[PDB]
């Protein structure tokens, strides 16, 4: 199994979180083979020569079986955009790995006016122009969440993974997704789940209702995937 | 003659690039080291945001280090409205600031032990490094509230207290950290002070020199007192780099009385350890001799913090909308600062942020210079560099 | 269709330590395993719903066995007890938590358990899941205008509630008992519940519930392996009272009548919303 | 030739709307029989006697042409159901008047716990409940923008009324669909229309870049129906 | 493909008053038409882009003389003039309205004015609408970077800045000139601006540039009766003066090259957008 992490717009929390699996992560690093990961290996190198020019270029390499694609896309950067079209081609799977990439998170309030690169300001999910096959929100995913994901996508766990795939065809989060889909449904009962899943404390219980402070929300979308009133598959119900 | 370009450079964080003027012989004579990633402006977005909102968002500048950008960004806030954070408060910020730094070094020996640290000795060396980060990132997690992006980073102190049993529980386990520490410190030195890689390389004398000086306020927390920001001066990338090369760079080149200066763990033993070795191998060096000064450091916090102590301040977040709030911070890779002006409402009237590794990219670009090109990426990885951090 | 999900056994149970049937609703289950683990470092930690002057509730990280005592009884009221299942685990520093809830808490319990996307370090410290029996619930202001407005007691002389034998009850501070038919509550209970498909909390260690059971003692449903070893080391220690299903009265029958009767109608609920278009958890 | 006025859980701040346009609304009612509105006529009566009762009640008559319904729909009341049903079937063209019944505007905050309908928390926009034929944003539309959509349903003004058409299909609006569609998608030029347009004063212009205040939007759609980078049909290039 | 839009006429014209003239970009069109509506009676307030000592600009309801001609002179910044549009007719109270900005702008008010859902009382009042035309535009620090780092100046001691015969303009203060290629500033403009469809401003009732027309002199392509009436009424008092685009030189042929290249090279990024996914106007 060849595994890679490309990296866009993001801050690499989500890679960490993958680290932060210690003694699984020899484990699953001897299982799958790293080809790719511009923090961790030196891959791909090509060199090319000429009588003025020496390129020694890091590319993405091919037969990619699972990319794990963290951070969204700037749409004012050909780099940015050249790397998540190269990833889709040479990868099988392509997993949003965290909030950035799969629904744009923080960098939703990206507006520019920032030097040095002026014009930098549109950023976008990389479910906005390539297809996305498993998307893992939150910011970031807890390292526990992360070793299902590459569990199940080894052991084919269609069932387990039907979740992340259903929530890859959706490129947008945000908190008010429990209000619309939740409170104003008639479906909250007012278990409090929702606000242990926010990594920002942006969620506060009030008349046995989630409250969401507006201003602290970083669109992670980790509530809206937490409501078991949302979705709630048959699986979860066999335990031992 | 001839250029050389390395893009991206790898075995770090970030998106970089090297452009190398070099001779018939390998040997560079002009060096640019330069960001790319897109810059995704934080500080400009937060303007007209609350000021409890700036730790929030600055945390994702990075997530090897935000611990460095919240802390920061409250001491910035809490400057600007003369706000003072109680005793055990202050106490536990600076223990979480240093379990990220306890986190953040053995991970940067992890990206770096390709080069240095023997094929047979690779399996032992990681079990290793992921023991220390486990108790680094325990330590995050358990007064940060969360071990990547910690929401108890607050403006006014801390959020949340700590009990007795977690505070005995830290102790013993940075006990364990130190032990751990000293093997890995026994092991790592003389490869440093051997000055050849793991394949027989010898790295030359002068690997990494250069002519700059340095910048630290503390040895694990920060203090303002200890520079004035008036001194501090963001160039362009013109003043640096060919005009070719400097439409490409991502930061800006910050200075202090009118000269570049490096950040780190260097520079923080040259100002409290008289430390005032030069090269590339010095830097590792002074890294390695810091992990035991970080798990020191937080035992000695947790014996005279006080878990039933206040640690949130009441003063209100109200500021002039004039004064321009300093917060500075020794992050894993030097010295951090975030700027803040708030007005009387509580809102971010002008945010601006000098990030470690901003620092150190104009050194590395003159730090290259005199060593064969296949040298480079060996001078830059000395230096830890976070690029997402540098851009932010 | 199934009516108690799976389970290993069940028998009719009390607790033997007398403080606490004297202070507990019914058989006084979920506070003799809490105070049972409190004491044998079994538990380090509980969730529980406490209440004020007024019976407005509160979830709550207890630590002691007092905490536990000052929470038991039933709030008939809706209360968030996952909303501190992360801090239990932050600042309280908790690493075998005991958690309590309404089945479809245990449900919200299980879901982040599975999928623990924003709870890093939190499934693994979960050491002892206490599902009760619920029917219904009720927002604060709903049940203030059953007891206030339809029983004729200030909140803040309530002592006890119950419901049963079709009628819903509320003991005062100053010993009167004043009763109303359950039908003068159905307008004021919380709608989302009509979609609720459990009954017994179907997805718990341990579930303990009234009915089944006589007065003072609770219907309790074995059914996970961490529930089974904590259930027989109580036992053992002389902690319970267990006597089997089969000789108690009402029995287990009215169990399965009550589960099938709550299925059936809110499964119409759920067929209604999917006819006019609204969403329902699949 | 038949408007009803129908009127849920709003405010009547339309129906107000309407009212303010004055010499306008002369003409209207003199080109159009007005067969239900309970603020307005006393249609349409019915007298119910058993035994015990006479009930007076007053029904949604048949033969409704067009329908202004105004006002979200709450999930907990048996009443406010069974009047947007009614409405639908009753009525040909069903026209979502204002914020509240076309994405739920302000009503989308309602999570309950005030007495005396202690239940009553869940509030949707009749979209979610019945087919809508023409949806207008804002609280409350302009009078002009609401003589324009009476003119062109009754002219036929297909071209025209396309963008309401459109917007039918959509029952979620907020602040965010200017970020999510227009500044992160590279498309936000920076005309400040939309800071114009909005009733509280939400949106800032901030680097030429829309800056919207979260804690002051209620959610009424009226930027991003401004928005010409989202929607500049031809129509309206047509000028004199 | 049209390359202008629909107009009226179309000539080449300069402002009459000598002082407007000392302080505008190139004929005074804008300032003209502004000036003669105030002190006429056909408008009681104009919206400008204003600008400070560092160049930042600042969109403005001006009600005076000398506010127009402090607000003469193109800033090549990002000024949202539309945002002052309803605060124009609401505190100002204004009733004739004029209204400038780039042909985006224009299209940002017809919009406005076909549905003016959030725009109660605004489109009646609306008395001039003038278009310039636009090329690109850029973000301030775009601009920054060009004049500062490119050019060597200051933003503090800028009097001028012009785009013309393939080179960018910068007006000193202290008298002195520097000018770049335009190729140096290509990579710092509004990549948004990359879709425009609109060179001439062509749904304006009046616009007007510099293409087309000699130095000193303004390209004015009139379109509605609002502004035929207005132009008229200019003329008439002497307020203009007008030259066929006929006579003069480079002419109205320059004009429609630069138009239509540039809706050439726009539209096929729209098309680009369209492959890849990206959403765009319609
Ligand atoms: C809303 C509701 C409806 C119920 N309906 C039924 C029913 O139809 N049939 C049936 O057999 N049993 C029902 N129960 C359970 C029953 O009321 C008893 O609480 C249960 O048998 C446990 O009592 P105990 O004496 O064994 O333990 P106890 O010693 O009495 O402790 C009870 C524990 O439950 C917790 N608790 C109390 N109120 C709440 C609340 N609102 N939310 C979450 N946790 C709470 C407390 O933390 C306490 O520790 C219901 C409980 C609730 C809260
Ligand atoms: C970014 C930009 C690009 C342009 N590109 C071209 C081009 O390629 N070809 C061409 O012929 N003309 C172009 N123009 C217009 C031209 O430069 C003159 O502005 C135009 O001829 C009007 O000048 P004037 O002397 O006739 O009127 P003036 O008396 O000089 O007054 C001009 C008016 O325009 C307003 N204004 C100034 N800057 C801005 C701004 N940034 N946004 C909105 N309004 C503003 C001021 O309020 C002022 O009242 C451009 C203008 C801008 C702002
Ligand atoms: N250490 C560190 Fe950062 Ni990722 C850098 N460079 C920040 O404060
Ligand atoms: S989702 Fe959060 S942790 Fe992951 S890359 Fe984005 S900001 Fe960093
Ligand atoms: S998790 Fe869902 S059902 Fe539970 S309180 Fe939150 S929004 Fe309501
Ligand atoms: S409320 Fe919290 S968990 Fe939900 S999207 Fe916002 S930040 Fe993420
Ligand atoms: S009836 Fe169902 S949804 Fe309502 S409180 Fe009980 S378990 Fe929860
Ligand atoms: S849209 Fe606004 S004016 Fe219309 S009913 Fe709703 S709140 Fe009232
Ligand atoms: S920002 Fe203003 S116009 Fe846009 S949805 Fe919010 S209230 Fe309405
Ligand atoms: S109306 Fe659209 S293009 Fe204009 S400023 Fe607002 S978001 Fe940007
Ligand atoms: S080029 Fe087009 S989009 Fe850009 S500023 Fe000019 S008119 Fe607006």
């Amino acid at each position: 199994v060849k595994i890679a992490h490309i990296h866009l717009c993001g801050c690499t929390g989500c890679l960490i979180s993958l680290a932060d699996t210690y003694e699984q992560l020899l484990d699953i690093l001897n299982s799958v083979e790293l080809v790719y990961a511009l923090t961790l290996v030196d891959e791909k190198t090509e060199i090319r020569e000429t009588d003025d020019k020496i390129l020694i270029e890091r590319e993405i390499p091919d037969d990619i079986d699972i990319a794990l694609v963290e951070g969204s896309v700037c749409l004012e950067d050909e780099h940015s955009m050249k790397d998540v079209f190269d990833a889709r081609r040479k990868s099988k799977i392509v997993v949003a790995l965290g909030a950035c990439a799969a629904t744009g998170g923080i960098t939703r309030f990206c507006r520019g006016g920032q030097m040095s690169k002026p014009v930098h300001s549109s950023f976008v999910p990389i479910g906005d122009l390539i297809k996305v096959d498993l998307a893992l929100p939150g910011c970031p995913p807890s390292p526990e969440a992360l070793v299902n994901l590459i569990t199940a996508a080894l052991n084919g766990d269609t069932e387990y993974l039907e979740i992340y795939a259903e929530l890859a065809k959706k490129t947008e989060a945000c908190g008010c997704d429990l209000l619309v889909n939740v409170i104003n449904k008639s479906l909250c009962m007012g278990c409090g789940s929702c606000a242990a899943s926010c990594p920002t404390r942006a969620i506060e219980m009030i008349d046995g209702k989630p409250n969401v402070l507006k201003e602290l929300c970083i669109k992670c979308g980790a509530c809206s995937l937490q409501c078991p009133r949302i979705r709630f598959p048959k699986l979860i119900e066999e335990i031992e | 003659g001839k250029i050389v370009e390395i893009h991206p450079t790898t075995r770090h964080e970030g998106h970089t690039k090297l452009v190398l003027k070099v001779d018939d012989e390998g040997i560079v004579e002009k060096g640019a080291y330069l960001s790319v990633t897109p810059v995704r402006g934080f500080e400009k977005f937060l303007v007209g945001k609350p000021a409890e909102f700036a730790p929030i968002a600055v945390s994702r500048f990075c997530g090897i280090c935000p611990v460095a950008h919240a802390t920061s960004a409250v001491e910035a806030i809490e400057d600007a409205c003369d706000i003072t954070p109680p005793k055990d408060g202050l106490l536990l910020r600076e223990l979480c600031g240093i379990g990220n730094k306890m986190h953040s070094h053995p991970l940067h020996q992890f990206l770096i032990s390709p080069d240095y640290v023997p094929k047979d000795d690779s399996n032992e060396f990681i079990k290793r490094v992921q023991a220390m980060r486990r108790i680094g990132q325990y330590i995050v997690d358990a007064v940060g509230g969360e071990a990547i992006h910690s929401p108890n980073i607050k403006v006014g102190g801390m959020a949340k207290q700590i009990t007795e049993s977690t505070k005995a529980k830290m102790y013993y386990k940075c006990k364990e950290y130190e032990k751990l520490a000293k093997e890995q410190l026994e092991y790592l030195i003389p490869i440093f002070e051997s000055r050849t890689l793991n394949d027989g390389t010898e790295l030359p004398e002068k690997l990494g020199y250069h002519d700059f000086g340095y910048i630290a306020t503390h040895p694990t927390y920060g203090d303002r007192t200890k520079i004035d920001q008036d001194k501090v001066v963001e160039y362009t990338p013109f003043d640096v780099y060919d005009k070719d090369v400097a439409i490409q760079s991502s930061t800006t080149v910050p200075t202090y009385n009118g000269r570049l200066m490096e950040v780190g763990p260097r520079a923080r033993f040259s100002k409290f350890f008289d430390f005032k070795e030069k090269g590339a191998m010095a830097l590792h060096i002074a890294r390695a001799y810091e992990i035991s000064v970080l798990v020191k450091r937080a035992m000695e916090i947790l014996d005279e913090l006080n878990v039933n102590g206040k640690t949130m301040s009441d003063e209100p977040i109200v500021g002039d909308g004039e004064k321009l709030g300093l917060g500075v911070h020794e992050a894993a890779r030097g010295h951090n600062t975030h700027q803040a002006v708030i007005d009387k409402d509580g809102n971010i009237v002008y945010y601006n942020a000098i990030v470690a590794t901003t620092w150190n990219i104009p050194v590395i670009s003159k730090a290259v210079e005199g060593t064969h090109y296949k040298f480079a990426e060996h001078i830059v990885r000395a230096y830890d560099p976070c690029i997402s951090c540098a851009t932010h | 269709m199934d009516p108690f999900g799976k389970y290993k056994t069940v028998v009719s149970a009390r607790a033997a330590d007398k403080t606490i049937l004297k202070k507990c609703q019914d058989g006084g289950i979920v506070s003799a395993a809490y105070i049972y683990g409190l004491e044998n470092g079994l538990l380090d930690g509980v969730i529980v719903a406490d209440k004020d002057d007024k019976l407005q509730t509160t979830p709550k990280v207890a630590t002691t066995v007092d905490e536990v005592l000052e929470a038991a009884g039933t709030k008939y009221t809706v209360c968030p007890t996952i909303s501190v299942i992360k801090s239990a685990v932050r600042e309280y520093g908790c690493e075998k938590l005991g958690v309590v809830g309404t089945p479809c808490q245990i449900i919200a319990t299980r879901k982040l358990m599975k999928y623990p996307i924003g709870f890093r370090h939190v499934p693994d410290k979960l050491a002892l899941i206490v599902g009760i029996f619920c029917m219904e619930n009720f927002p604060y202001n709903g049940m203030k205008t059953i007891i206030e407005e339809h029983c004729g007691i200030k909140m803040e002389d309530v002592a006890k509630t119950d419901i049963g034998k079709g009628k819903f009850w509320v003991y005062s501070k100053w010993g009167d008992v004043k009763s109303i038919k359950l039908k003068e509550t159905h307008p004021y209970e919380q709608q989302s519940c009509h979609v609720c498909m459990d009954y017994t909390a179907e997805l718990a260690d341990i579930s303990t519930g009234s009915v089944g059971s006589p007065d003072g003692w609770s219907t309790v449903f074995i059914r996970t392996a961490q529930g089974e070893e904590f259930f027989n080391k109580m036992v053992e220690a002389g902690a319970l009272e267990v006597k089997p299903i089969e000789e108690v009265k009402p029995g287990l029958g009215l169990v399965e009548k009550l589960s099938l009767t709550k299925k059936e109608k809110n499964a119409k609920e759920i067929e209604h919303r999917k006819e006019i278009g609204l969403p329902v958890p699949y």
